[PDB]
């Protein structure tokens, strides 16, 4: 992708994760886990709803036509009959050609997007008290429960509580 | 189309060991795992355990901590669940079911195998006996049927007249008699006109006994 | 053709309102006993040996 997250610094997608687009693994002292991100998911979700509403919406052709087949040879008016269509006909495959590469590669583009904004949001909840490990794991330097693991889950988590022990573990 | 497909009926008695089957397709296999919970007949639900087929980590409920190993294979994509030292309460249904390849996860049991049935007995295999219940009327609609009686172990077919005969007719669970065998009766609702015309026969399949019987019904006056 | 060596040709006339129709012949006329009502719309003919269905 553009920002390199999916088939990027993130190694593998997990198709075990089957409620929801992006989430989290942890492992603490209780043991590991999976779990969503609805909030990102649906970001994700709803971009590219709108998207295909957008090329799938009042895209019907309507108006009368000319005869676009012919028994028998003519000359001038049905040569130019079949040349408006023939036109017509490569100029709207040409259309349907670049919308579909322009909006693919957007919608890759924007899911990478989707990942990597929920882990900068991630490290920047984390504050001091984890490091990047690269792969898209952060190491915690600080002892955490699943309950504080949700915490982060769920944005309410209270970088100041663990700040000291998790420096003091980073440090020496 | 994720399919869990599991192994055969099982019938054992107690003491022994048994070890059931779960062959997975239609999905990565060591992207998930898998969970393993038994019905007892007519009653609810009971969790005994999960495994990853990931990390190949390992959660049992206390209760089968000592009898139940669960274990998969790769290979076959196949998870196996094996129980030791059997008593006859642990007579039941073992259901097989995906679960997050992670214990803690979000999600649970979104795909069930077709079950396998375990029977704990110390009664050896027999066949069913068959004896009519005879109708008689005290001009109208009378019932008649078939009991089937002492078999072992479960399941029993019961048609009549080869099939041709469905409408009116109830075929009852099996009771399970305080001798270790089962019993059941089927029945059917008939016009008692067609009682001295017609023939009604009931067909009565007992697979693990290789029993095959046919009986019929008249009043006798 | 159909057993006649004999044809006919045929022409249409529009006429529009406050405008007279006028016809002159001294011989071989095949004369309109009237006239089709015309109507602007979306209707159009095509050639297609589909079955209709309900």
């Amino acid at each position: 992708g553009l920002f390199g997250a999916i088939a990027g610094f993130i190694e593998n997608g997990w198709e075990g994760m089957i409620d929801g687009w992006y989430g989290f693994r942890h492992q603490n002292s209780e043991g590991t886990g999976q779990a969503a991100d609805l909030k990102s998911t649906q970001a994700a979700i709803d971009q590219i709803n709108g998207k295909l509403n957008r090329v799938i919406e009042k895209t019907n052709e309507k108006f009368h036509q000319i005869e676009k087949e012919f028994s028998e040879v003519e000359g001038r008016i049905q040569d130019l009959e079949k040349y408006v269509e023939d036109t017509k006909i490569d100029l709207w495959s040409y259309n349907a050609e670049l919308l579909v590469a322009l909006e693919n590669q957007h919608t890759i583009d924007l899911t990478d997007s989707e990942m990597n904004k929920l882990f900068e949001k991630t490290g920047r909840q984390l504050r001091e008290n984890a490091e990047d490990m690269g792969n898209g794991c952060f190491k915690i330097y600080h002892k955490c429960d699943n309950a504080c693991i949700e915490s982060i889950r769920n944005g309410t988590y209270d970088h100041d509580v663990y700040r000291d022990e998790a420096l003091n573990n980073r440090f020496q | 189309q994720v399919q869990l497909q599991q192994s055969g009926a099982e019938v054992k008695t107690p003491g022994a060991s048994v070890k059931v089957s779960c062959k997975a397709s239609g999905y990565t296999f060591t992207s998930f795992g898998v969970s393993w919970i038994r019905q007892a007949p007519g009653q609810g639900l009971e969790w005994i355990g999960w495994i990853s087929a990931y990390n190949g980590d390992t959660y049992y409920a206390q209760k089968f901590q000592a009898r139940v190993t669960m274990t998969t294979d790769t290979s076959t994509t196949t998870a196996y669940m094996e129980m030791r030292s059997l008593r006859s309460d642990d007579t039941a249904v073992y259901y097989c079911a995906r679960e997050p390849p992670l214990f803690y996860s979000s999600w649970s049991l979104d795909n069930w195998g077709q079950g396998t049935l375990v029977t704990v007995s110390s009664a050896s295999t027999k066949g069913p006996s068959v004896f009519p219940l005879a109708p008689s009327s005290k001009g109208g609609t009378a019932a008649l049927g078939c009991l089937v009686k002492d078999y072992f172990p479960e399941p029993v077919t019961v048609s009549w007249n080869s099939g041709a005969l469905t409408s009116g007719v109830h075929t009852f669970p099996a009771v399970l008699q305080s001798s270790g065998l089962y019993s059941l009766s089927s029945v059917v609702t008939v016009p008692s006109s067609s009682l001295g015309t017609q023939t009604y026969i009931c067909n009565v399949n007992h697979k693990p006994s290789n029993t095959k019987v046919d009986k019929r019904v008249e009043p006798k006056s | 053709v159909r057993g006649l060596s004999s044809r006919i040709s045929i022409y249409w006339t529009i006429v529009k309102p406050g405008d007279v129709l006028v016809i002159n012949s001294n011989g071989n006329l095949i004369a309109p006993r009237g006239y089709f009502k015309m109507r602007t719309g979306k209707s159009s003919i095509m050639r297609s040996d589909a079955p209709i269905d309900t």
